[PDB]
């Protein structure tokens, strides 16, 4: 209990100075989540696609118009409508076909 | 404490009152606050201290009975108003006549209220950067309280 | 009630909570115990990948085996030559780390690199107007691959 | 290496090691009822955590918890000691 | 002209980014950014802000240890100043001299 | 009620009060003596 | 128009350094 | 940060001043042969 | 570690649901906490281009507290755009009309004055009282400490506590009280 | 706005001043360490010239000067733009052997053996 940070969330912090006093040694083993702190999976009845379709039910006028479809999409993802409207062809042709990729 | 009872025949009966806790930490203190080394360490939040100087209906007791010095009387009196306005003394409400009831409005939560809410005008023209009209918070009487912040408290908000 | 006693109030005590630090004598024993535990882990090789913070040029790099590092200057080393980076400020593993004050000992940590490429930067435009009052800056560069980080039980 | 149903493979491995069948449980959870939910599922053996996985759905988090467990069994963790090219052999 | 001037504002904007990320990581462990940076220095640790961010994002366990170390040095500082007179210096407040 | 910059009592019966954010001198005997700041 | 806390502290620092300059120039 | 504290300990205010971190050589050959001195 | 590329990316950039309780809390200290969470400034992976904000749910916004006389002195001003369309309404009057307005406006001012601020406000959910929809409850991950320490009223003080505090002075028996 | 003559009293120290700064009124130090810490821009031209005469064109770079009245007279002109610190020689003046091993500390000490090693 020498460590000044509680050891109950991320790892157990142990700090020690070497005899000469030139090095600080840190021992930080992980803390595993206790079994009592978990919940059971709800086995009785699922892909993220299926969740999306149920959320975006096509009810009004069969395939919805832009304004209705975009307004519903914005509510589901907690955004504004503007994100969803398309862009012209000056912008579409400027985009890189092969952007770089770091790993 | 003597109370008058009526029957007409009216009589006042004296009853024993609890006495001060013995052995004050700092004897030779003239005023009660100073005897216990509380000169600059009480604020409106300290109801336990303030309630001792309050009448059952929320009024302040006279200076002579309490014995407080003028400087601390003013400070104690001011904090009680702020304590009353902050809703910290629910059992010391006014003695409304039987023919009256509370205003029945919802109550806005307040704290550190210098003035009576009824008589403060709105600041319509607030002013620009080095012209701002300031909204007072707290009481100037308490400027001399011990401060545990890097710089003095911001009275004007 | 002792001298200088104030009943509890809002302003009586500081907002912060005073702490009681462990007694020095017992902590020194604990420090030795902790150091020994980590030292045995190093001796038995109970660790995986290592990462070190190394001071090179005028910059600090969080580095690890197989990493690539770009240096904004010539280094005087031929391509393909192995080098040892000698300033390590921190070496870490999954379960432990060692910190220098400000640098670790030579014995504790040995980091080795290789010079893979010597090149020059792309043309950078400096223009303090005209379109011809322009200077193009290319500066020499070197890329270093980091090959190994090794530690020994000399704690 | 391509593997389908990594749980079934994991069950076989633990059986060979004479270890009890893992029990899947929900360690951490966020925004379950939304369209962007985060689920953390941990496989518990004998009330001891062997692996934990992140996922968009509870089923997805399960398949990853199994993967995050086979690696630790076969020593293909991401922090495993780097390959040794220093060897003169 | 803009390209040349942005070259020098780039270096100040990344340092602003590093500080914001460090304040995020330290507040997770309960430390304000000024305390974390200052007390790490008083322990003779010369990790820079760019490296500190890398520790916070990719080495959460090592960063947590630094927060405890900076908290411990801060805790020692309060005791040293709070107790006037000659009191033995804190274990982690010892300074390694160089010559 | 005259709104003046300085409030001064004008008779013995005049008394002072602090109502609705302002200072008043109110005299029951002589209402002419009333002043607001 | 008041003078900031930064402004008054920093000048006093400079005054103290200049105060020492007075002393070292007297010997 | 830390400039005033460093001065009290006798160190340079800026960690890039006189000290082991800057003045010590940044590398040496794998063979152990010392590297040419730094221009700075 | 040991997560695949896709789940690891999902876990890092997932958005979290938080709960604030505004009971007796000043609106502007709630805004400081709410504004920080909304921008994603509480995350070490924060970047202005990364859309890493979080959801903030605030309850009991009807029972916020203003220091001083701000209820009567602080004024909110709006214009419809038509001649004679200027309105100035005090904080108390705005509170009565809309229980949630004061907190929402306080948070709005704190966010950066750019296009993304309007997206952040979508993530904010304000309820005047403790009532919450069933679905919103399931999303919640973590609660948050209140910024202001709520002083106790006399009634809340326990009988033992009153005894512990000393009687500084004693009333004389010759007093009506 | 013209050059000013400072009263002599300014440069006459007091007994407590010796205690604070730790300098003996006897055995006065020989050499100054002078660094410019403010800019000569927006300063009168005479101040600009004395700074160039003393070699303090670059800021925060120390220059060594004689603690003699003629040098002091110029230093008093630019007293506000510089920091004066007494040079100290803990290990004595550098010799031919130790000329290449010196280092000037922030404390004002010119050490003649500079090892860059723990004190141990
Ligand atoms: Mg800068
Ligand atoms: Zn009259």
């Amino acid at each position: 209990t020498y460590s000044s940070l509680p050891d109950d969330y991320n790892c157990q912090v142990d700090l020690a100075l070497t005899a000469d006093g030139r090095t600080i040694v840190c021992y930080h083993p992980s803390v595993d989540i206790p079994y009592e702190h978990t919940k059971p999976i709800p086995q009785p009845d699922e892909t993220h696609e299926q969740i999306l379709k149920a959320k975006l039910e096509v009810r009004k006028s069969k395939q919805l118009e832009q304004g209705p479809m975009i307004e519903q999409l914005s509510k589901v993802f907690y955004t504004t409508k503007h994100r969803w409207y398309p862009h012209g062809q000056y912008h579409n042709r400027r985009k890189k076909l092969n952007p770089p990729r770091d790993r | 404490l003597r109370e008058v009872v009526k029957i007409t025949v009216i009589e006042g009966r004296i009853t024993e009152t609890p006495k001060a806790t013995p052995d004050p930490p700092n004897p030779s203190g003239q005023c009660p606050i100073c005897r216990w080394n509380l000169k600059h360490k009480y604020t409106y939040e300290d109801v336990l201290l303030l309630s001792q100087f309050i009448r059952p209906y929320g009024g302040m007791l006279p200076r002579r009975v309490t014995g407080l010095c003028r400087e601390e009387h003013r400070k104690i009196e001011e904090c009680v108003k702020m304590a009353h306005r902050a809703g910290l003394l629910p059992n010391h409400r006014p003695q409304l006549p039987e023919g009256c009831l509370p205003k029945d409005k919802p109550k806005l939560n307040r704290y550190l209220t210098r003035w009576a809410p009824k008589s403060v005008k709105p600041i319509y023209k607030k002013g620009h950067r080095w012209n701002k009209v300031g909204m007072a918070v707290g009481s100037p009487l308490l400027k001399d309280n011990v401060c545990y912040s890097r710089r003095p408290l911001k009275m004007m908000h | 009630y002792p001298q200088g006693y104030v009943p509890k109030t809002s302003l009586s005590s500081p907002p912060w909570q005073e702490v009681v630090l462990p007694d020095p004598v017992e902590e020194t024993r604990h420090h030795a115990e902790v150091v020994k535990r980590v030292n045995e882990l190093i001796a038995t090789g109970q660790y995986g990948r290592l990462f070190a913070v190394v001071h090179f040029a005028s910059h600090q790099w969080k580095v690890t085996a197989e990493d690539l590092i770009l240096i904004e200057n010539e280094l005087d080393i031929k391509c393909g030559e192995r080098i040892r980076l000698e300033k390590v400020l921190l070496v870490g593993a999954d379960n432990f780390t060692l910190l220098g004050k400000p640098l670790l000992r030579k014995e504790l940590v040995r980091v080795e690199a290789t010079v893979i490429e010597k090149t020059e930067s792309w043309p950078k435009i400096n223009m303090k107007k005209n379109f011809r009052k322009k200077k193009i800056i290319v500066n020499p560069q070197t890329i270093l691959r980091i090959n190994t980080i090794e530690i020994a039980p000399r704690l | 290496w391509t593997v389908v149903n990594p749980m079934g493979l994991l069950v076989e491995e633990l059986k060979k090691r004479n270890i009890s069948a893992p029990e899947s449980r929900l360690t951490r959870q966020s925004g379950s009822t939304t369209a962007l939910p985060l689920y953390f599922v941990g496989l518990y053996c004998d009330r001891k955590l062997i692996a934990e996985g992140p996922g968009e759905t509870v089923l997805v988090a399960e398949e990853e918890a199994a993967r995050v467990a086979l690696r630790k069994l076969y020593g293909f963790t991401e922090n495993r000691r780097p390959w040794d090219y220093s060897k003169p052999k | 002209v803009k390209c040349t001037k942005a070259r020098r504002l780039k270096k100040r904007n990344l340092r602003t980014l590093w500080i914001n990320r460090i304040t995020a990581a330290s507040q997770e462990h309960g430390l304000k950014y000024p305390a974390f940076i200052v007390n790490l220095i008083k322990c003779q640790v010369e990790l820079n802000r760019k490296v500190l961010v890398d520790l916070a994002i990719y080495e959460p366990k090592t960063f947590k240890s630094l927060a405890a170390l900076a908290k411990r040095r801060q805790q020692e500082g309060f005791a040293a100043a709070l107790g006037d007179g000659k009191e033995p210096e804190g274990i982690f407040s010892r300074v390694v001299q160089y010559h | 009620f005259k709104t003046k910059g300085v409030i001064k009592k004008r008779c013995k019966d005049c008394y002072k009060v602090k109502r609705r954010g302002r200072w008043f001198i109110l005299c029951k005997t002589n209402p002419k003596h009333k002043q607001r700041q | 128009r008041t003078v900031s806390f930064q402004a008054k502290e920093s000048m006093i620092r400079r005054l103290e350094v200049e105060a020492e300059n007075h002393y070292w120039l007297s010997m | 940060a830390g400039g005033q504290w460093r001065l009290q300990q006798g160190l340079a205010a800026n960690p890039s001043g006189y000290g082991p971190l800057t003045e010590l050589p940044d590398w040496s050959f794998a063979d152990g042969r010392p590297a040419p001195p730094m221009k700075g | 570690s040991s997560f695949s590329r896709a789940p690891q990316q999902w876990a890092t950039f997932a958005r979290m649901w938080y709960l604030l309780d505004g009971k007796m809390q000043p609106p502007g200290k709630l805004a400081v906490i709410a504004s920080n969470k909304l921008q994603g400034l509480n995350k070490p992976v924060y970047h202005q281009l990364s859309d890493c904000g979080d959801h903030v749910v605030i309850i009991n916004t009807r029972h916020i507290a203003f220091s001083g006389n701000k209820w009567e002195q602080k004024v909110y001003s709006s214009h419809t755009g038509y001649p004679g369309g200027f309105r100035q309404v005090t904080a108390a009057q705005l509170h009565r009309k809309d229980p949630v307005a004061i907190v929402k406006l306080a948070i709005y001012g704190m966010l950066p004055k750019n296009l993304h601020r309007r997206t952040m406000m979508q993530r904010l959910h304000l309820f005047p009282d403790e009532d919450i929809p069933e679905d919103i409850l399931k999303n919640l991950v973590e609660e948050l400490p209140q910024p202001r320490r709520v002083p106790k009223r006399l009634d809340e003080y326990t009988q033992e506590e009153i005894e512990a505090f000393p009687r500084v002075w004693t009333p004389p028996d010759d007093f009506r009280m | 706005f013209t050059k000013s003559r400072i009263p002599d009293k300014v440069f006459q120290p007091k007994p407590e001043d010796h205690e604070k700064y730790g300098g003996d009124p006897q055995n006065p130090h020989k050499l100054h360490i002078v660094t410019r810490i403010r800019s000569t821009k927006r300063r009168p031209y005479w101040e600009k010239d004395t700074i160039k005469m003393l070699g303090l064109q670059k800021a925060h770079s120390p220059q060594i000067h004689k603690n003699i009245p003629s040098v002091n007279a110029k230093l008093k002109v630019v007293k506000h733009l510089i920091r004066i610190q007494p040079l100290k020689l803990p290990q004595g003046l550098p010799t031919e052997e130790t000329m290449s091993s010196t280092c000037l500390k922030s404390t004002g000490e010119l050490v003649v053996q500079w090892h860059l090693k723990p004190v141990e």
